[PDB]
């Protein structure tokens, strides 16, 4: 292990509590000894890797596993047809048109020839009429983007361009002028930009200088007659809502804002789903943790009314009108998707479709469309864009596309959800996916994925590395939907965030044990895999229950609880995790919070035999969401802790850094995103000390 | 719209 300079005189006082910070130098990710840090550390990582020999066998089943053509939900624009394509180790998807959806696909901008699709599209937005195509270039490693404009018919570009973009979209007025979008000053701002214009003469909309850390995103109605700005707070799911009648501007967009400001408060959340006229049909969790449709009519939007009212069970994790005066609904029943066809107007059931286990998503139909398209993905099921017309065959889903993996049975492999009780006896959703009929003899090894907050939903969508773990590992996976995620509304929410956080992680390791006693595989033979807030996942877990784990890997996860707040965009997780700002929220944090946790296992009576379990800390050198300096300052905690601060440490388990050069949180090329998924399952496979098949 | 199923 290379040394690791401590500062001994860093300490802060958080309420009475002295917290010493003695890796606080690694904050700066310039200092030439931050530098030598991770070059040292990145040496280290390398000479163990070599020891695992496996890598080079899983990256090239992965890599013969994922080469496969893959077509995305396509959309439709007037007359026209859009999609993304990859024709199966292309670095980045490839965004194309056509004119018949059977007809001649042609590439309309292609990621790969620039940086050699070191990044991807994450901004893409089609005009009206299908002319124009407004979409996002990452200029640097950073999340800033530029929007360009082509022209569809020669793929020729505007000179309009548009600097100091992050997540906003491209929104199209049907007039096909211009579009909104909501940039940053050289305090977020909604904007129209019109076509052939400089981004000087962009037209202001929105701004709210008393309240910079409030952030925005927008839309366009339908029938293109309002433009609906809403207005968020941190990761909470809720939202203002502020509507605009373009109908009523004396002189369109030009004049210039006089917004009708319907919901004012960050009460709930609410997305426009439809309108007739003046009278919208909204999603909202307002009274309902899983969510209902509601409807309004602005010109007396005193009187909300259901439409559709919450279920007692299922999360109607989103809703789409579609066919003029239809409505599907997405939803969540115990973890598994079921769509309904309904009538938009009354509310009415007309169908019910339930889906195999497996996710839905990426309907992208409009209301004037009579086709809907979406796709499905499961751990065995690659992905199948599915069509169905609702005006000529309503009951049938048909296939459209199919992905296929390549020399690959999916029958000798079967997927299974079961319910495991936690320590306060809620029941917990997991999904195992193993070979069919393997003894639960307590063999095998096993691999467990897990998140755990800000309403996200875990699906058990397709993995191409997964089955190799599966097939040539024999291997035994399991996701579990711990609480912190929506997958049971806002109360499974709430009940794994700010003071509960800590259910989140008694979750997990219930799940663990349950894998453990079910005789699926044994205590050290369990790898546990999670990223961001599921790498802090990862980490406290480990803190915890080293013994329950033989392999850990935590990516670009949140480390310094205490710090987190105060670094890039980590201000707008408070609403989730806390603030160590305030005592009776510090007093949460520091209990769990990772580096202030690493402790000698073998030093607790009875528990002698113990340590910690081969932990790998994957992270980005540039990454701008989860700062890196988290992973950094735990590994050199956990090193330090375990390893360096003895003559001959019991910690004979490697604690390791794999740190990814030149590249970011977002948006990752194939082949990067291979080599390191490589990288984890050899390591994994020697923490374990599995055998290749 | 991520590169590849990994
Ligand atoms: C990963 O989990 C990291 C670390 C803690 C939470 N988090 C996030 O990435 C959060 C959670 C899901 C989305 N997210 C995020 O970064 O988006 C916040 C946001 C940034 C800018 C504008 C609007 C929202
Ligand atoms: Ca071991």
């Amino acid at each position: 292990y290379p040394p690791v300079r401590r500062d001994e005189t860093v300490v802060d006082d958080y309420f009475g509590v002295k917290v010493a910070d003695p890796y606080r130098w690694l904050e700066d990710p310039n200092s030439e000894e931050t530098k030598e840090f991770v070059d040292n550390q990145e040496k280290l990582a390398n000479s163990v890797l070599e020891e695992c020999e496996l890598i080079d066998k899983f990256k090239q089943k992965i890599i013969d596993f994922v080469n496969f053509p893959r077509c995305g939900v396509p959309f439709r624009r007037a007359n026209k047809y859009f999609h993304f394509y990859n024709s199966g180790l292309q670095a980045q998807n490839v965004f194309q048109m056509q004119d018949d959806l059977d007809g001649k696909p042609e590439v309309l901008y292609d990621p790969n020839l620039r940086e050699g699709g070191r990044s991807g599209l994450s901004l893409y937005s089609v005009s009206e009429d299908a002319k124009y195509f407004a979409f996002g270039i990452h200029s640097g490693l950073t999340e800033w983007v530029t929007i360009k404009i082509l022209k569809t018919e020669d793929r020729s570009y505007l000179p309009d361009t548009l600097e100091w973009v992050k997540f906003s979209p491209a929104i199209w007025t049907h007039d096909n002028k211009g579009f909104f979008y909501c940039p940053y000053p050289p305090n977020q701002e909604a904007r129209y930009h019109f076509l052939g214009t400089d981004q000087s003469e962009d037209i202001l909309l929105w701004r709210d200088l008393e309240n910079p850390a409030h952030h925005l995103k927008c839309q366009i109605t339908d029938d293109g007659k309002y433009f609906l700005l809403y207005i968020l707070d941190g990761c909470d799911d809720a939202n203002k809502v502020y509507c605009l009648d373009l109908t009523k501007l004396p002189n369109g967009l030009e004049s210039f804002a006089p917004f009708m400001k319907l919901i004012d408060s960050f009460d709930a959340s609410y997305t426009a789903i439809a309108n007739d006229g003046s009278v919208f049909t909204f999603q909202t969790n307002k009274d309902a943790p899983r969510k209902k449709l509601v409807r309004v009519d602005l010109n007396n939007p005193s009187v909300w009314t259901d439409l559709v009212p919450e279920s007692k069970k299922d999360l109607l994790e989103s809703a789409h009108a579609v066919n003029e005066n239809q409505l599907i609904l997405r939803y969540l029943s115990d973890v598994k998707h079921v769509l309904e066809i309904r009538d938009l107007e009354s509310g009415a059931l007309q169908h019910r479709l339930p889906i195999d286990i497996g996710s839905v998503d990426g309907i992208t139909a409009r209301r004037r469309d009579s086709v809907v398209f979406f796709k499905f993905t499961s751990i065995l099921t690659p992905g199948i864009v599915y069509q169905c017309d609702l005006k000529n065959d309503p009951t049938q889903l048909k296939i459209f596309r199919e992905s296929v993996v390549p020399d690959f049975d999916r029958s000798e492999f079967e997927v299974k959800q079961v319910f495991v009780p936690s320590k306060d006896g809620t029941k917990i959703p997991i999904f195992i996916a193993a070979r069919k009929g393997i003894s639960l003899d307590g063999s095998h090894p096993c691999e467990m994925h897990g998140y755990g907050g800000f309403g996200i939903n875990m699906m058990p969508t397709f993995s191409a590395s997964r089955i190799v773990f599966l097939k040539h590992l024999g291997g035994v996976f399991c996701l579990a939907n711990i609480r912190g995620g929506g997958e049971y509304g806002e109360e499974w929410h709430k009940a794994g965030f700010r003071d509960k956080k800590q259910n989140v992680f008694d979750d997990f390791i219930s799940a663990a044990e349950y894998l453990i006693s079910s005789g699926y595989t044994k205590a050290r033979r369990v790898a546990i895999e999670g990223g961001s807030n599921g790498g802090l996942l990862v980490a406290a877990c480990i803190n915890q229950r080293p013994d329950l784990f033989g392999c850990a890997e935590a990516n670009c996860g949140v480390m310094d609880m205490l710090r987190f707040h105060k670094f890039t965009l980590g201000y707008l997780w408070t609403g989730d995790y806390g603030c160590s700002d305030k005592e009776e929220e510090f007093k949460w944090l520091i209990k769990y919070s990772p580096i202030h946790n690493v402790r000698r296992p073998w030093e607790q009576p009875g528990n002698e035999e113990t340590q910690y379990p081969a932990t790998m800390i994957l992270t980005a050198d540039h990454d701008d969401r989860v700062v890196p300096l988290h992973s950094f300052k735990l590994l050199a905690t956990m090193q330090h802790v375990l390893c360096t601060s003895l003559e001959d440490s019991p910690q004979k388990n490697p604690i390791i850094a794999r740190i990814q050069r030149k590249a970011a949180h977002y948006g990752r090329a194939t082949m990067t995103q291979i080599a390191e998924v490589a990288d984890r399952y050899g390591f994994m496979a020697k923490a374990l000390e599995a055998p290749w098949i | 719209n991520a590169s590849a199923p990994v």
